[PDB]
Parts: structure tokens; C-alpha cells; sequence
RNA sequence: UCGA
DNA sequence: GCATCCGTGAGTCGAGGAAGCACAATTTAACACTTTTGTCAAGC
DNA sequence: GCTTGACAAAAGTGTTAAATTGTGCTATACTGGGAGCCGTCACGGATGC
């Protein structure tokens, strides 16, 4: 049974960002134009995002620092 | 004068049986707590912590 | 068939009730709290009130 | 495609003779009515082949609030309109033409339908430009463009912009959970309160005693002015048929029933009652 | 569901349950004229 | 400890009541009433006393014209 | 077009199943297009030709 | 997520 | 006829924190103009 | 105590310039979704095998 660290969670959910974005871009290179494209044509970055900023609100891992003293803190 | 001889319901949750509910007079008392009679404790299993 | 309704397996007491197009009388003391009527005992009896 | 030409055409001459009668011989009259026959049964076999090209376009367009049988169903309608439209003498392939109305018809439909409050075709246009507007302007700058950068890209006022924007808010389930649910929280806003109720009752019985002392005459100009007891509130006109005067001599009796109001002894009761 | 995979309340949801309209809106009820605060020792109070 | 009496005590007579059912709300965020439950309903019924538990059902929540007119007497 | 009030049909045990003798599994093919069935035959006519 |  | 599997239930109050255009149809505003109303002054 | 006429404001009111709104259409060829689900526990009774 092992612990899964702050810097792992956040890995885990730009994972599922890159992912959610490679459906884009693998749908964009096939239809968009040809040959002059580039990633400047078809890259939207929303979804990566969107996954780092759903992931910080919202989830039961993120939460608000409880602070009444240093010690709780 | 309002006060006079006007009872209340004091309830203590969670209520198990009847007696969790009981009447009294009451006596207005300075601060923002609330003074119990130390017998009724029994029935409310009411813990002053 | 509202005092099952109010108690467990709402959705199995209701469709069995309207299949048999069932009538409940508003005896029990749950009905009379749910419609907001004087429960039939303590002081709500027939006699006392 | 000819299968399907040849039978509206055939049930359309049919038509003609209809209110024209001239019945047709009866193995030309049976010939006809078959083409009609062949010509439906072209036309949904049509239809049933090129099903999945309409599946295969409206995969993309799912988790924009749309289910995604709503969307193949939606595809289908463009695919009727589509046959119905479609030319063969171009010699190009169905799924060419095809491809532009199951398209048209999939994004015609969300526009129409996805949203709770639904917004007009026209509204949704300038809603997705302002998006792309503002994605490639985060692309360009590295930072969120603000209302006057997308105002200027847009060829709009930058007060414009925000109120576009602001349309484009979304409701929010009243069920949501975050264990009460949030409708708990809203408090109805027309709901009676008791204090200003009773309030108003105490101020009706303090305007009678007030009104009661004056001029019965008085009274009523005030009554009717007002509308009071009726409701609705009157003209100097309309007061001057029952009291058979002028709407000037009201207008006389109107202010100085009023100073007469005014002076301290009727008005030093009525001071809390500004609001 | 709706946004989030947050399924949908429907008809029956709003009877069924603890948040139903039985044991909750009905078999129970919030009231006026009512309130709450700690408690403390009333030594020098009478039983009633 | 951060439990104290000034944040927890509470009272209420007439407040803001909910849009679907007419009875008062929770938290004193709100300003709202104190619940009065299924088991503090067996409590009400074992003394056997009818008219303040229907009181306490009616007038004191949900019926609309009551509750003013109680707030009038 | 009629629609199955799913209630009656999906709760258990099935009224619509018990009512007209049909199977559960087979009513759910019967009402979601999955299958057909048979709604009248004429055995008469059948019998003669 | 905590208090009895 | 039997057993595997779906359906229902498992404490009470609190407190708190997140594509694009064209074109026809239509309703909305915008304006010129007349009636209806509140008004000031003078005299009957 | 009331009325007059002239008088300005307001209130409509009908008519026109305008914005808003709804529907149709786009012709290389393109044709069967992807999402996911692990940690009850006890029980009853249908349903399914």
C-alpha cells in the first residue's frame, strides 16, 4: 500500500490533460489544411489546462490549508 | 414581564427517547450559553464539555 | 399506503397502491402529521378535545 | 438517384391526371403506380446505406451538452434533406455532398437545442468567433486578452463584448450537492414577511382616522385621486364628472387638502411610516 | 448525467431517501421561534 | 479551541423561507429555524401532545397564510 | 407514439410482465424495439388456405 | 472536511 | 426447479468551504403627430 | 367658490427605419462510440438459467 505523493497527483491529471488534447491534435493533423499547418495551426492547450485548474478546485485531495496555528497548519 | 411564567422546549439531539425533550421556566441569564439544571442531565445524556 | 410510503421502499408501496387502486383512511397518527391534522391520541383523542 | 427522380416524377403526373381525370390505361396506370413504389423504396434504401457516414461525423461533436443519440438523429435529418438535394449528373460521390448537410444539420441543432435558455442561431455565430478570437489572442500574447483586445479584433464597442459575454453564462442545477443540496439556500424573494404585513394593516387603520377628519367632500378627492378603496388611481378629469367641477378646481382642492395634510397634527403620526 | 457525471434528479428521486420529501420535508420540519447554544451548569437552578 | 459561544449561539422568530417548500432554512448563515426531526417527532408523540406538535408542523413552518396570521394575533 | 410508464414495467416484479404473462427479459426487447411480436393473428383464415 |  | 443477481437499506442535529452568409419574416425602436392631462394666470 | 382659455406636458398612437430572428445552403471524397469500474455488508426475492 503505497502513498501517492502532491507531485504524483498533479502528474496524474496533466496525464489526462495531454490526453484530452491529442484527440485535437489527432483530429486536427488529418482535416486542417496540409503541409503548412505546424503546431501553430491546430494545438488548443484549453483542455491541459482546464485539467490543472479542475484539478486544484473541486477535488477531495486539494483543499483549503487548515490554519487556526501553525501547529494545525 | 413577557418572560413570566412562558414555558420553553429544550431539546438535546440526537433525541432517544421522550425525556430528551422536557419544559422549564425560564430565567433570563447574562452571556450567550445556556444554564441546565445538573439533574436533567441523565436524561438528555448531555455532556458539558 | 402513505404511512408505508413515508417508512421504506417508497416506490414499491406507491406503484402496489395505485395498481389496487388503494384508499387510506387517515387513522394512524403518521397520516394526520404528514397532512398536518391532530394526531388520534394524548390530547387529540375524540373525547379530550 | 434515378430510381428516386423517376418515381416523384411519375407521382407527380399521376397527380395532374387527378384533377384533370383522363384515366390511363390500365397496364400504364399499374406501371406507374409501381415506379411511385420503386421510387420510395429507392429513396429509403438510399438512405439506410449512407446511415453510418452519419455516424462516423457526429462522433466528433458529442460532450457539447448533446447526447450523443440526439446528434445521430439530428445527422439523419441532415441526410434526408441532403438525398432529397442531391444532383447525379456532377459525377460526385454522395458522401461529397452528403458530408456538408449532416454537418450543417449536427451544429444547426446544437444551436437550437443544447442550451437551457436557448439562444438564437445568430447570437451562438458571434459567440464562437469571440471564443476562437479569444483563444488565438492567448496564443499571441501568452494572456488572457481583455474586452478592448477582443473588442478591437471583433469590429465591436468593447461594452458590446461583456454583454455578449455575459450571455453566455450558463444556469447551474439547483440540485448540485456541495450534503444539502444548494436549493436549501435560496430564499424566496416574494415571500410575505410578517412585520410589513401587519405594518401595512396598522397603516391602513392610521390613514382612516386621518382621512376621517376633513371634508367629506375632501375626503373623497383624495379617495379617487389616489384610487384607494378602488385601486385605481384617477385623473382630475374623471373626478370633475362625479363632483361636477373643473379639473382646475380640484387641482385647488387637491393641494390644499395636502398643506392641510402636510401641517403637523394629521402628519406627526406618519413619520415612521417613510419606509 | 449532467456536467460533471453528476446524475440528474428525477421525480421519484425527490421522494425517495433521507432528502425526500417524507423524511425530510415532511416527517420533519425547520421552525420559527427556535434556537440553540452551548450548555452550562445552572447549580443554583431549580428542577423546573 | 476555536468553538465558541459567539459564533454558536443563534435565535430566530420569522426569516427566509425556501422557494419549493415554504418551510424555513438551515445555518445561521441563513438565519435560519432549528430542524425539528423524525425522532424529535417520537419524543413529541410519547408525552402524547398533539397541539404542539401540530403547531410546530403548521404554523410554525409550512402553512403560508398561518404564519402570518399567528405573526398578526 | 405510446410510451411504457417503467415503473410498472422495470419495478419488481414486473406488472406489465405478470399482467400479460410476458417475461421481463422478453418485455424489455419487446418495448425498446429489440424484437417483435406478434399483436393478432387470424386463425381462421389461416385455417382455411 | 470538523464539533457532541 | 433452483440459484444466481438485481433491488433496497444501513443515526441525529449542527458548522462550514471552489462556421459563415443571404434573405425573408418579425418583433422592437424610433419618429411625426394628436389627443388627454396637469398647469399658471386672470376674472366672474 | 368655480370657470375660462390658453398652454405645456404627458400619454398614447400610428407609421416607418431597423434590429432582431429563423431557415436554407455550401458538390474531390470521407460511412459502426469509447468509456472505461476494484476495497462493503447483509438480505430478500425475483428472475433467469
Amino acid at each position: 500500500r503505497r502513498l501517492r505523493t502532491v507531485g504524483e497527483l498533479i502528474q496524474n491529471q496533466i496525464r489526462v490533460g495531454l490526453s484530452r488534447m491529442e484527440r485535437v491534435v489527432r483530429e486536427r493533423m488529418t482535416t486542417q489544411d496540409v503541409e503548412a499547418i505546424t503546431p501553430q495551426t491546430l494545438i488548443n492547450i484549453r483542455p491541459v489546462v482546464a485539467a490543472i485548474k479542475e484539478f486544484f478546485g473541486t477535488s477531495q485531495l486539494s483543499q483549503f490549508m487548515d490554519q487556526n496555528n501553525p501547529l494545525s497548519g | 414581564e413577557v418572560i413570566a411564567e412562558h414555558p420553553v422546549l429544550l431539546n438535546r439531539a440526537p433525541t432517544l427517547h421522550r425525556l430528551g425533550i422536557q419544559a422549564f421556566e425560564p430565567q433570563l441569564v447574562e452571556g450567550k450559553a445556556i444554564q441546565l439544571h445538573p439533574l436533567v442531565c441523565e436524561a438528555f445524556n448531555a455532556d458539558f464539555d | 399506503w402513505l404511512s408505508a410510503a413515508s417508512f421504506q421502499e417508497t416506490t414499491r408501496v406507491l406503484t402496489d397502491a395505485a395498481i389496487n387502486c388503494r384508499s387510506d383512511k387517515l387513522n394512524g397518527l403518521k397520516e394526520n402529521v404528514i397532512i398536518g391534522k391532530l394526531i388520534p391520541a394524548g390530547t387529540g383523542i375524540s373525547r379530550y378535545r | 438517384a434515378k430510381r428516386i427522380e423517376a418515381g416523384l416524377y411519375a407521382t407527380q403526373k399521376l397527380a395532374e391526371l387527378a384533377e384533370k381525370g383522363e384515366k390511363l390505361p390500365v397496364q400504364q396506370r399499374r406501371d406507374m403506380q409501381w415506379i411511385c413504389r420503386d421510387g420510395d423504396r429507392a429513396k429509403n434504401h438510399l438512405l439506410e446505406a449512407n446511415l453510418r457516414l452519419v455516424v462516423s461525423l457526429a462522433k466528433r461533436y458529442t460532450g457539447r451538452g448533446m447526447a450523443f443519440l440526439d446528434l445521430i438523429q439530428e445527422g439523419n435529418l441532415g441526410l434526408i434533406r441532403a438525398v432529397e438535394k442531391f444532383d447525379y449528373t456532377k459525377g460526385y460521390k454522395f458522401s461529397t455532398y452528403a458530408t456538408w448537410w449532416i454537418r450543417q444539420a449536427i451544429t444547426r441543432a446544437m444551436a437550437d437545442q443544447a442550451r437551457t435558455i436557448r439562444i438564437p442561431v445568430h447570437m451562438v455565430e458571434v459567440i464562437n468567433k469571440l471564443g476562437r478570437i479569444q483563444r488565438e489572442l492567448l496564443q499571441d500574447l501568452g494572456r488572457e486578452p481583455t474586452p478592448e483586445e477582443l473588442a478591437k479584433e471583433m469590429d465591436i464597442t468593447p461594452e458590446k463584448v461583456l454583454e455578449i459575454q455575459q450571455y453566455a453564462r450558463e444556469p447551474i442545477s439547483l440540485d448540485q450537492t456541495i450534503d444539502s443540496q444548494l436549493g436549501d439556500f435560496i430564499e424566496d424573494s416574494e415571500a410575505v414577511v410578517a412585520v410589513d404585513a401587519v405594518s401595512f394593516t396598522l397603516l391602513q387603520d392610521q390613514l382612516q382616522s386621518v382621512l376621517e377628519t376633513l371634508s367629506e367632500r375632501e375626503a373623497g378627492v383624495v379617495r379617487l385621486r389616489f384610487g384607494l378603496t378602488d385601486g385605481q388611481p384617477r385623473t382630475l378629469d374623471e373626478i370633475g364628472q362625479v363632483y361636477g367641477v373643473t379639473r382646475e378646481r380640484i387641482r385647488q382642492i387637491e393641494s390644499k387638502t395636502m398643506s392641510k395634510l402636510r401641517h403637523p397634527s394629521r402628519s406627526q403620526v406618519l413619520r415612521d411610516y417613510l419606509d | 448525467t449532467g456536467p460533471g457525471n453528476r446524475p440528474l434528479k428525477s421525480l421519484s428521486d425527490l421522494l425517495k431517501g433521507k432528502q425526500g420529501r417524507f423524511r425530510q420535508n415532511l416527517l420533519g420540519k425547520r421552525v420559527d421561534y427556535s434556537g440553540r447554544s452551548v450548555i452550562v451548569v445552572g447549580p443554583q437552578l431549580k428542577l423546573h | 479551541l476555536h468553538h465558541l459561544v459567539d459564533d454558536k449561539i443563534h435565535a430566530r422568530s420569522t426569516g427566509p423561507y425556501s422557494m419549493i417548500t415554504q418551510q424555513p432554512l438551515g445555518g445561521k448563515a441563513q438565519f435560519g429555524g432549528q430542524r425539528f426531526g423524525e425522532m424529535e417527532c417520537w419524543a413529541m408523540q410519547a408525552y402524547g401532545a398533539a397541539y404542539t406538535l401540530q403547531e410546530l408542523l403548521t404554523i410554525k413552518s409550512d402553512d403560508t397564510v398561518g404564519r402570518v396570521k399567528v405573526y398578526e394575533a | 407514439a405510446p410510451v411504457t410508464h417503467i415503473w410498472y414495467f422495470k419495478g419488481v416484479p414486473s406488472r406489465l410482465g405478470y399482467l400479460l404473462d410476458l417475461a421481463p427479459k422478453d418485455l424489455e426487447k419487446i418495448i425498446y424495439f429489440a424484437a417483435y411480436v406478434i399483436t393478432s393473428v387470424d386463425d381462421e383464415m389461416r385455417h382455411n388456405e
